[PDB]
């Protein structure tokens, strides 16, 4: 089950 | 752009019996960028009803894809991978080597 | 033995055609379980192994609308990193992303990953501890501080250390079938006669699982590196794997080699000895 | 972190249309395909009228829709109602959080104006006897919302004792207020009367109550 | 029966910790994203935590950064949200919400429940009754109410006669005096022929002081 934040580079 | 030389494997997947239906695979490794030509080839013929895995990569991020696609071996039938890619200077292609 | 989940992302940009290509998958040990590829025709998160196909209509509108965030996120990440790196909107670039976590034996949590790689190079990466990060080089470093202030790995690491392990326990649960099986490598060796003088000796390690193996060879029962090939691992194509290690040898110096062959499905190690 | 941004205040008549931009960044509405915008009337939670840009709820009415355009997002009432005068929020996701908009207020244009009833209460018996004194004055139902309250005793005006509120929207979209003098008993007792006078639009109306 | 109730918040004195509870009925709870959002009087919406499904969540706002935390029992339905060194800028109406899938939005929201963060002390209110007039008393209506004086943080709670009597009744917003504490009134109004016959009580609560009390008001 995949992370559900990303953050941006 | 970091680039790397794909490395290249063709095999079947059960132990080849001439007569016998298998699956003809050929297995690209090592390869950056992801962007890639790969043919299997039947008598030096493009086989078209080939598929492919999902492109994912390994720990130094170099990619890797299965293709394959059912056949059924005969004495005389030439087989091969064919691959192309930026970091290649002529097509590369691999005969199928059934007594490995 | 341990185990592993990982997700593989990759997008690739393609100024003059539409939007990055955006490739996704999962894994659970060696066995790819989910996909999603931007260029297919469903835009959805596809299941790729049966027990995950047991999950319910939320895990799959969740699991798709995550992935598209996630695809979302590198097409800013491509824009954002063509700036720091005065790169012209003309090229092809590739952003690479990869995390999860290990367990092992008894399923506690051991390690965790996350990591990201621009035109294959290294570019950010969550260290081992889970509380700092390695930027690659100086563009790296403008990122670095960003998720510091951001305190970024707080949240990379709760998830680590937690909803990864429980994910990953729940998979192997419901995989039981699959996923704790061990298949024991099926093992032979062959010979070629190179010339009058040399002649290769080939041992073979067919439909195995998992992918973790050991081909070794030894001569007269010491470690022998000297005219070794060894092969990757590679898929068999039915969810079980392949590896061949070959050492040239002397003619008449067949009996002297022994290959020994280690991996999980094993009680105890293998050799073999060519068998004329 | 930061913002969002809609205009403080937008208005209009029954059944016009009306819009509420949102304006963001290539990084969260200009980064992703999740805006959604919140409804909320006067002290009741938000509810939840768009998403997904352009999704309404099962539920929500027909005359909204959203739709974003580069880093600008926008709400449109169409065929615009009395019971559509509220607060709005827009909310986009950013990749590493959720970022709400800082709220707009729709109006809806020339409604009555309405004169404010007035009552007014003396010190309760129980009060005064616990050696304390507060006259209490309520006005509401008025429209528009501005009131000035001018307290009188005897016949002089009085400053001080008085606390009156900023006037609240009641949820009929008209306005109440309140005004509490604070005397001692002896004060209550030392005057003929008192005057809660309230002024609203020009018009002075005003009660009376005595010891 | 969706129904989210927010606890475990009153007043708490600078650099305290103060735990919010929010117990959940009617939508399958471990279903949804379940999130904080703030709203300072005023004040517009804010936006504190997530926390995800299944995977993802835990997310939170840049103003609580590591004072902050939130955590999820499913086995309970109940969501939880643990908050250190309060400063006075995160005073307000705290509500518990969900999302029905990932990046959604706030879809199922609580009540709210009030924080305030101060030294000040909290003190509980006096309940006056105010009387109906006799003028008032023609065909038409009559006016009575609740004084519910000098209390510190809000809220206060008004129902009349064990909120039974709904019609008509308007409890007034409450006003901030320069002593820091708060008065409010609630009023029934209702036919003068009726003063006679019906009897009034007004019921008010302010959980901060523990300060429950039913208060007749009968004309004098």
């Amino acid at each position: 089950s995949l992370l559900m934040w990303i953050t941006q580079v | 752009m970091i680039q790397r030389t794909p490395k290249i494997q063709v095999y079947s997947r059960h132990p080849a019996e001439n007569g016998k239906s298998n699956f003809l695979n050929c297995y690209v490794s090592g390869f950056h960028p992801s962007d890639i030509e790969v043919d299997l080839l039947k008598n030096g013929e493009r086989i078209e009803k080939v598929e492919h895995s999902d492109l994912s990569f390994s720990k130094d991020w170099s990619f890797y894809l299965l293709y394959y696609t059912e056949f059924t071996p005969t004495e005389k039938d030439e087989y091969a991978c064919r691959v192309n890619h930026v970091t290649l200077s002529q097509p590369k292609i691999v005969k199928w080597d059934r007594d490995m | 033995g341990s185990h592993s989940m990982r997700y593989f992302f990759t997008s690739v940009s393609r100024p003059g055609r539409g939007e990055p290509r955006f490739i996704a998958v999962g894994y659970v040990d060696d066995t790819q379980f989910v996909r999603f590829d931007s260029d297919a025709a469903s835009q959805r998160m596809e299941p790729r192994a049966p027990w995950i196909e047991q999950e319910g209509p939320e895990y799959w509108d969740g699991e798709t609308r995550k992935v598209k965030a996630h695809s979302q996120t590198h097409r800013v990440d491509l824009g954002t990193l063509r700036g720091y790196y005065n790169q012209s909107e003309a090229g092809s670039h590739t952003v690479q992303r990869m995390y999860g976590c290990d367990v092992g034996s008894d399923w506690r949590f051991l390690r965790g990953y996350h990591q990201y790689a621009y035109d294959g190079k290294d570019y950010i990466a969550l260290k081992e501890d889970l509380r700092s990060w390695t930027a690659a080089d100086m563009a790296a470093q403008t990122t670095k501080h960003k998720w510091e202030a951001a305190h970024v790995a707080e949240q990379l690491r709760a998830y680590l250390e937690g909803t990864c392990v429980e994910w990953l326990r729940r998979y192997l649960e419901n995989g039981k079938e699959t996923l704790q099986r061990t298949d024991a490598p099926k093992t032979h060796m062959t010979h070629h006669a190179v010339s009058d003088h040399e002649a290769t000796l080939r041992c073979w390690a067919l439909s195995f699982y998992p992918a973790e193996i050991t081909l070794t060879w030894q001569r007269d029962g010491e470690d022998q590196t000297q005219d070794t090939e060894l092969v990757e691992t590679r898929p068999a194509g039915d969810g079980t794997f392949q590896k061949w290690a070959a050492v040239v040898v002397p003619s008449g110096q067949e009996q002297r080699y022994t290959c020994h062959v280690q991996h999980e499905g094993l009680p105890k190690p293998l050799t073999l000895r060519w068998e004329p | 972190q930061s913002e969002l941004t809609q205009p403080r205040s937008v208005s209009g008549s029954p059944g016009q249309s009306v819009t509420i931009s949102c304006t963001g960044t290539s990084r969260d509405v200009g980064g992703y395909n999740y805006v959604s915008w919140y409804q909320q009337h006067p002290g009741k939670a938000p509810k939840l009228i768009i998403h997904d840009v352009i999704i309404r709820p099962s539920g929500v009415p027909d005359r909204f829709s959203g739709s974003k355009s580069g880093n600008t997002a926008s709400l449109t009432i169409s065929g615009l109602q009395a019971e559509d005068e509220a607060h709005y929020y827009c909310w986009s996701f950013a990749g590493s959080y959720y970022v709400f908009g800082t709220g707009t207020d729709v109006t809806v244009l020339g409604q009555p104006k309405a004169n404010p009833t007035v009552t007014l209460f003396p010190p309760s018996s129980e009060e005064l006897q616990a050696n304390k004194a507060t006259l209490v004055c309520l006005i509401s139902d008025f429209y528009p919302g501005a009131v000035t309250v001018a307290w009188k005793a005897d016949g002089s005006p009085v400053k001080a004792g008085v606390e009156t509120t900023k006037p609240s929207k009641q949820s009929n979209n008209k306005y109440a207020a309140s005004s509490y003098l604070s005397l001692t008993p002896e004060q209550w007792k030392s005057h003929r009367s008192y005057s809660c006078q309230v002024t609203h639009e020009g018009n002075t109306v005003e009660k009376t109550v005595a010891p | 029966e969706v129904q989210l109730l927010e606890s475990g918040g009153g007043l708490v004195q600078p650099g305290g910790s103060l735990r919010l509870s929010c117990a959940a009925s009617g939508f399958t709870f471990s279903a949804y994203g379940m999130g904080w959002v703030r709203q300072a009087p005023g004040k517009g919406l804010e936006w504190v935590s997530s926390i995800g499904s299944s995977g993802g969540g835990t997310a939170y706002a840049d103003s609580v950064k590591g004072r902050f935390t939130i955590s999820r029992d499913n086995s309970k339905n109940t969501l939880y949200l643990q908050m250190n060194s309060l400063r006075a800028e995160d005073t307000a109406v705290y509500y518990c919400a969900g999302e029905l899938l990932p990046y959604y939005g706030m879809d199922v929201w609580g009540q709210g429940t009030t924080v305030t963060v101060s030294s000040a002390s909290t003190k509980g209110p006096s309940v006056f009754p105010l009387a109906p007039s006799s003028k008032s008393t023609s065909g038409g209506t009559a006016a009575l109410g609740c004084l519910v004086k000098d209390y510190f943080p809000e809220p206060v709670t008004v129902s009349w006669n064990s909120g039974a009597l709904t019609s008509g009744v308007h409890t007034f917003p409450a006003v901030l005096q320069s002593s820091g504490l708060y008065s409010l009134s609630s009023v029934v109004t209702v036919p003068s022929s009726s003063l006679g016959t019906q009897t009034y009580i007004c019921n008010v609560n302010h959980k901060p002081s523990n300060t429950k009390v039913d208060k007749k008001v009968e004309p004098k």
